[PDB]
């Protein structure tokens, strides 16, 4: 049983999309599909439905022809198309498979979600610069070191230590926008012996602009 | 009186192997009797397809042709009813539900050929009449036949190969097995007494005559509907809301289909040319219906998938109701031989349907398919003008396939018989029986 | 429409104890559903029809309420159990969610781990210098950020950015950074950073001098 | 003539009063077969639970599992034999008997015996059905709430026991139409016209199925799926099946009847020897639902697996065997429960087994073991208790398998053909009769 | 109503592939399969059937794992693999979907065939070379004009004229065989008063290389 | 398992004609079907159950027999029913299919319609120089090709393909391919190809100089 919505990302305002959600794992027909969208850190809210025989569509009280949804059980996929888009419809989209108990219909299934970002503002690689503690610390029980990956757009960047293998004490804090770019910073405490005699690298992954980097933390020569 | 009680217990299934071997025999021809039927009717309703090609230019001569063919077919058919046998005009199963109370004639050697050319007649001429009443009584009359032919003695006899012909007749026109009999075991039977009915001796008959239709049939549904949705339990009470309306409406169209014979009586008086005459006017008028407006005209198992799948408008389906209650009432109620079961159901499809039109869109939250309330509907009428609820949810149920909508189907079926009941509505079926009896009395 | 309005905004409750959140209805509503979100993961069904739980919910889990008024409860809450709980009715069309219920570990306060940062070599090969401070692993999630630039106070290009909740120690972290020009950085030496949070009326401070 | 036209116009009315009563006694019967159903769950489920605190120890394990199944057994007789004798066994017979006014209703006294008995029996996991219980028990609610309002006269009184009863297969099975069709096909009076409502009837039935649904919607009690289709030039071989059933149908009812016997020897009618027997046969139960499950329990466990052909030969004819001899240890033996379920996983079983050599032998046909699976389910019903439309539907009603309707009918007829030629009775019948009889004598 | 079977072409003897039959147009499971071959110029031979819920499969008197018949319910296919592939094998192979009527079983539907060549020879895309009439053509009502096909293996190809628009008037030899390569030419018919005048393309396709040639026919100037 | 054997192997009626051809086997089978294969077409299910049609196929076609010899009949065949048919068993297993039977037509007198073709240019930069040569249309089906190389006789290289009969005008055509190298067909100047067909005494010639 799986949901799988894709066709999320950068749209200009006034622009237009198709996100699509791709069902394996059930009989996909019989089941009606759902279209729920999160307005990022806020409240849940419904976009529509659309039954199996796509002789129903219901939307919520949303303009003419903001949403368009439709499916093609053939290729098991469910469709949304927002026109017009503006800043309000920036969100994490679910699609999700109707079901109810009592008959007061609940959203069975959910898919991971798309973002859609809503945005004048150009993609922009990421800026890598390492974050090592200066001639001026006195190494403790544990050092903390870190990256700051400043200056991208848009969302969303990854950001590893040692290819993901030192997994334990890392704090990637959320990006914050600013004047259209982002910039996001990292953690890793590793104890005191740890560092410098040993190499903490950091990898940074923003694939909406083709950058991979590898920036290690020397110390502070 | 308990000692006769275990003496009967110890005794009880026992079918002489006479009855069940003649049980056999009866369904087999039945069958074939009703697949032969239903072949003749066919090939006549294609006959006149063929004549409106060769004339598909010049529309009113079309128009003409149409309502002619109608016309010549339907009078030969009520001619054949006035002239050889009365008893076979309209259905017929009040004929034999009498038959089974022994208070009325099973005059085989004229009802069998009279019936049968007499439907071939009006429903091949494609007026808005079913198939069950041609053979049922053709099937009943089939059971006496062969009761009288090899002789066989006794009320067990009597009653069951009259019963087993009536349901072989009732299965092979609908392919529905079950339905045959529960019909028999629900409606047929002496309502108020005892009976002699063997119950394993009406299966075989079915079974036979089901084998029959089979074989000659196979691989096409009469309805075919594909599996609906299906029914929450908070959905469940607006079914009873439509079995009320149902419950209303079920007596009324009794009323009309009553009333109807009599002011259709005055027409021609009980004269054999203003019948025949007035019998291919209405035929006509099928024909004619059938080509400028099908849904209103013909036996009405065309739109019940369309209706279903939700393909007509609201005017749509309001248009083809009044004018399906018009023309069914004119072709049944005018004495014309063919039941009044099969243009039922098509009825309560297109009631269901518009009801649960206007359940859909009222009610968003409970996801709603307007055709599950068309399947629910379908034997609703025939739970409210036959009142045999358990024989038309077990019919719509063997035809439709939606199994999942059982309790919908039962809750909607049986609000409407309480309805039936509580507006003093009558057992359609009965209250012919009783007006043919009471005729009988009230002319000596 | 109706609008549900769920209580707790966020909460707070340690492992094994009795939880309980409202979704107030602005009509009367009937069978409502409850689902958990787990932080960065899709929504999952929890409780529907006012109270059965889903397969798979542990036996702790219970809902009950109606009308205008419903509720989630855990006896015993649990470790795994943190998240975010949204109530959703569709008894009246069009559905509606409530605001949602952030539901957190309490724990036992913890003071921050302060770290300070010199802007990199290759961020000023650049012409930007960024001031990096991490404040991190610190019970409750309420701190407060201030920088002395030359000891002096200083609010602008300052900013701030809290992780949620730990799972692995139920500890905040933040990060305050401060973004100056090479030039602006560089006619100041003394640059620190105050960390002022509830486990001490005198503030962690953390500071580096470019000299 | 003149009477019957008078009758005509008269009919299918029923007094308000019982309609509204049938209502209330189906609701009632539902929730009481809701609350029986979740009764007996619970205390497999108990039993469940003190196997897993024993898991280690083997014979520790074989013990408990034995004991658990004792201990209840023992209580289910003993509350039969020391309150209501009438409420041990299946029930339906004397349901039936009371229906043609030869049998006591005493509900005060069935009531709790047979729901708190069955309880006992049924949650050992003994191989009996809740038709038994469940249609007793929804006669007797019938009964009480006829007492209650003291509705008067003939119909009341057998539309009410009626309904009730349906009701009471209808919630064991949630099979409404089977409910109905049990009642008008096996039940009733089968001798002379009686004042049985169809209507009432109905209205119950959907109360207590409505009841029901309320509580196990979103779960059928046999999923099968949808099985293929069964061509017209194999039905000759769902003939041949029937015959089978048809043979083996009074077989079976001999050794119902005459265990019910040679079992009462061995307690001589002697409430200690009976309880201790009861627990006896009750812990064979339960150790058997761990050693062998497939040969203890209700059946309905194994129905779905041997459809889908998930049984070798050697481990369907084991089960058939193994379910034959502890179908009749338990019935036989006057625990309360019924004897209806145990049936249909008894034809299942026969009728798979003969679907797989159908397959083997009929490569032409493109069988499915499955397709015979389900015409022998419903046959052995047909053809013990001989009731075969009650069957079909049953079956059909909790299959869904419309499309086997003829292979169905065919097995079913050719059942309780080939059980009347070889002087089989209905087994439901003939309980009653004896019953009656040594009432007399 | 349609099945379009495939990944047929050249294997070496000995050796073993898999064809796939994917289906569309009825529910796939409902049906037994089945495959039928057919040898160059001979008649049919049934080789296997498969139900839908793959416990039954039926192979002709085969030997070990000479073919092995499965299928996907999911993706709506039927595979067939053959192994130790001696020249019998090679044929057309048909997927056919059974069905009856009194009960005794026939191929409802058959797929178009995809055939299958067993030799040691090797893929080669075809040439096309266009057949123009000689510069002195003494154009008379119809001018006939057509593009020859050589030294392509193994079979088949197809050629249509311009995408099949034109169709009334085409002809296509059989292939013959040269040195383990096939030739065939394919002629084609218009109103002199139509070309020159207008493009005429013809469209040959080698699946076996997947390869199309677009060649068009230019007059002898 | 049952072996089916066909009437004719090759039939040949003129449209009108009532023709019947056998599926003859070697047990008793029961309920036949047949298919027809048109050319370069997939076997398409025509008869089946011994004397059912399938959808869409003619009223002319008909189906009988029993035990071991069952016949397809066309009643007044027509010119578009050039197949080959098979007959075909499943009354025993393993089911099994007849040898076919190829009905070809028989119509009136066709001319040849004959199209000279020199080597393509860029066959010429290939090293060959394949002269084509189509006749088109024509019945019967016997034709004889003849080449010749400035006046002279070729037969060496010489490569004939016919196609079967078409399905709505059953006539046959024919192509014949002269292979050379590049310079053995520019050491010469006049090609000819020279057509014997019963509609004319006199061979059709077409020719095509370089020069």
């Amino acid at each position: 049983v799986r949901l799988l919505e894709s066709g999320g990302g950068l749209v200009q305002p006034g622009g237009s999309l198709k996100l699509s959600c791709a069902a394996s794992g059930f009989d996909y027909s019989r089941y009606w599909m759902s279209w729920v969208r999160q307005a990022p850190g806020k409240g849940l809210k419904w976009i529509g439905e659309i039954n199996p025989v796509s002789s129903t569509i219901n939307y919520t009280p949303s303009l003419k022809d903001k949403f368009i949804i439709s499916r093609d059980n053939a290729k098991d996929t469910l469709y949304l198309q927002i026109s017009k888009v503006r800043s309000e419809d920036t969100a994490l989209y679910y699609c999700a498979r109707l079901y109810y108990g009592y008959g007061y219909w609940y959203f069975d299934v959910w898919g991971a979600g798309t973002t859609v970002t809503v945005s004048s503002a150009k993609t922009t690689p990421p800026s890598v610069y390492p974050l090592a503690p200066g001639s001026a610390a006195a190494a403790a029980s544990m050092v903390t070191l870190g990256c700051l990956v400043k200056g991208y757009f848009p969302e969303p960047v990854t950001v590893t230590w040692n290819s993901g293998s030192l997994a334990a004490g890392v704090h990637t804090f959320p990006a914050v926008l600013q004047a259209a770019l982002y910039t996001l910073s990292s953690s890793v405490t590793v104890p005191s012996s740890s560092w410098p005699s040993e190499t903490v690298t950091c990898n940074v992954a923003h694939p909406a602009s083709s950058t991979k980097v590898d920036k290690k933390i020397v110390p502070r020569a | 009186r308990r000692r006769q009680l275990i003496r009967q217990l110890l005794e009880r299934d026992k079918t002489p192997l006479a009855i069940l071997f003649m049980a056999a025999v009866v369904g087999t021809l039945v069958g074939l009797a009703a697949v032969a039927f239903d072949k003749g009717v066919a090939w006549l309703q294609n006959q006149r397809m063929g004549a409106l090609v060769h004339t598909a230019d010049n529309y009113p001569l079309l128009l003409t042709v149409a309502f002619l063919c109608s016309a010549v077919l339907a009078m030969f058919g009520y001619f054949l009813v006035r002239k050889y046998a009365p008893e076979a005009g309209g259905s017929g199963i009040p004929e034999i539900e009498g038959a089974l109370e022994d208070q009325r004639p099973v005059r085989w050697w004229r009802v069998l050929p009279v019936k049968f050319f007499g439907g071939l007649g009006t429903l091949g001429g494609g007026m808005v009449l079913g198939r069950e009443g041609p053979t049922v009584q053709i099937g009943g009359n089939i059971g006496r036949m062969v009761l009288d032919i090899f002789r066989l003695k006794g009320d067990e006899a009597r009653h069951t190969l009259l019963a087993t012909g009536a349901a072989a007749g009732l299965a092979a026109a609908f392919n529905a097995p079950l339905a045959g009999i529960l019909f028999i075991i629900e409606e047929m039977r002496p309502q108020f007494r005892y009976t002699l009915i063997s119950i394993k001796a009406v299966f075989i008959g079915v079974i036979m005559s089901t084998i029959m239709y089979r074989i000659f049939n196979h691989e096409v549904a009469l309805i075919d509907v594909g599996k609906l949705s299906d029914a929450p339990l908070n959905t469940l009470w607006l079914y009873l809301i439509l079995g009320i309306i149902f419950g209303i409406f079920g007596p009324i169209f009794n009323k009309w289909v009553l009333g109807m014979q009599d002011l259709l009586h005055r027409v021609h008086g009980g004269n054999i040319t203003k019948w025949v005459l007035m019998g291919g006017a209405i035929g006509g008028l099928c024909g004619l219906l059938g080509f400028v407006a099908p849904a209103t005209s013909g036996g009405g198992f065309n739109l019940i998938p369309i209706a279903t799948a939700g393909n007509f408008s609201m005017g749509m389906l309001v248009f083809i109701f009044v004018a399906r209650v018009i023309t069914t009432l004119l072709c049944f109620s005018s004495g014309a031989p063919g039941g009044i079961f099969a243009p039922m159901l098509a009825l309560g499809t297109v009631l269901g349907t518009a009801f649960g039109m206007v359940a859909v869109e009222l009610f968003p939250q409970y996801h709603l398919e307007a055709g599950t309330f068309a399947i629910a509907g379908m034997g609703a009428l025939l739970a409210a003008s036959i009142r045999a609820p358990l024989t038309g949810i077990i019919l719509v149920l063997e035809m439709t396939d939606n199994y999942q909508l059982i309790l919908p189907m039962i809750i909607t079926g049986l609000g409407a018989t309480l309805l039936a009941q509580f507006t003093g509505g009558k057992p359609l079926y009965s209250a012919i029986l009783a007006r043919t009896l009471a005729k009988q009395e009230a002319e000596q | 429409d109706i609008v549900l309005t769920q209580s707790p905004a966020i909460m707070s409750a340690a492992p094994g104890d009795k939880v309980t959140m409202t979704c107030s209805a602005s009509s009367s509503v009937s069978y409502i559903h409850w689902y958990q979100q787990k932080s960065g993961t899709s929504p999952k069904r929890w409780i529907y029809d006012t109270s059965k739980l889903t397969s798979g919910v542990p036996v702790r889990f219970s809902g009950s309420g109606s009308g205008t008024s419903y509720s989630l409860t855990i006896n015993t809450m649990e470790a795994e159990d943190a998240a975010t709980y949204y109530c959703q009715q569709w008894s009246s069309h069009p559905q509606t969610f409530g605001g949602g219920t952030k539901l957190e570990i309490l724990r036992a306060d913890a003071a921050p781990t302060v770290s300070i940062f010199p802007p990199s070599s290759e961020q000023l090969t650049s012409g930007g210098a960024s001031v990096v401070c991490f404040l991190n692993n610190f019970y409750p999630k309420d701190i407060n950020v201030k920088w002395k630039i030359d000891g002096s106070e200083r609010q602008n290009g300052v900013l701030n950015s809290w992780t949620d909740q730990d799972s692995k120690d139920s500890t905040y972290s933040m990060s305050s950074t401060l973004t100056l020009t090479k030039d602006e950085y560089e006619r100041h030496n003394s640059y620190t950073c105050e960390a002022t949070h509830k486990t001490s009326t005198s503030p962690i401070v953390k500071s580096f001098n470019r000299a």
